[PDB]
């Protein structure tokens, strides 16, 4: 149910990157991220909402207004920071990875394009460090995330 | 097995993001998520060809 929904979310995201514009794919990738966040914590209603919003973007691919893309970016931020609360029974590694992902979303909300690039590169790096179990680099990657979410605040 | 190819293509996308242009970065992320899809659905041929295409876009940004 949750594993078949995130995959449809990914499919919709790919179609959006086929069709959408920089702001629309920005929104869609932020969606995929907070979706994975919710999957890590067991909140399925969130991921259902995420599939609904991504399909909404796909449908209104030529009628959506950047004002409401920004509303959804801010909302996705707020939601990710709220979902982080259910992540207190998992290893420290995945917790720091989840916080890194949420900070990346909050950067995608208000940050400029180059800052979003940097945040996505650091998110990828954290995804590698998780497979390597490297604490000493993901801690500093989260700290550098923080030296960014407010750097564009 | 599959996670090794995942690591290779993820490294490739991470380094494509450091100098390439927006189209190269978007295509790299496209290949990344297509990989993720195939790796979740278990299909070695797919992940392998996605790795080939990722190294190909890296060769595009010589
Ligand atoms: N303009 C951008 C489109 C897309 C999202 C973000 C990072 C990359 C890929 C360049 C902004
Ligand atoms: N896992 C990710 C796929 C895609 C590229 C990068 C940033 C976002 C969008 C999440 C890693």
């Amino acid at each position: 149910n949750i594993k078949e929904t995130l995959q449809k979310i990914k499919e919709v995201v790919l179609e959006i990157m086929d069709k959408g514009d920089d702001e629309q794919i920005k929104l869609a990738q932020s969606l995929l991220i907070v979706a994975e966040i919710a999957v890590a914590v067991g909140d399925k209603e969130t991921v259902e909402k995420m599939y609904k919003e991504a399909k909404y973007i796909l449908d209104n691919i030529n009628s959506i207004t950047d004002e409401e893309i920004k509303k959804m970016l801010e909302e996705a931020a707020k939601i990710a920071k709220k979902l982080l609360e259910k992540a207190k029974d998992l290893p420290e590694e995945e917790r720091i990875l989840l916080r890194i992902k949420a900070l990346v979303i909050e950067v995608m909300a208000y940050g400029d394009d180059e800052t979003i690039k940097e945040a996505q590169k650091l998110l990828i790096k954290a995804e590698l460090a998780v497979k390597e179990g490297d604490l000493e680099t993901l801690k500093k990657i989260l700290k550098e995330m923080e030296k960014m979410v407010k750097e564009v605040k | 097995d599959l996670e090794d190819l995942l690591e290779k293509i993820k490294d490739i996308v991470l380094k494509v993001m450091d100098i390439g242009d927006d189209e190269t970065i978007k295509r790299a992320q496209k290949l990344l998520i297509k990989a993720e899809l195939a790796v979740e659905n278990k299909d070695l041929k797919e992940v392998e060809k996605l790795l080939k295409e990722a190294e190909k876009v890296y060769k595009e940004v010589k």
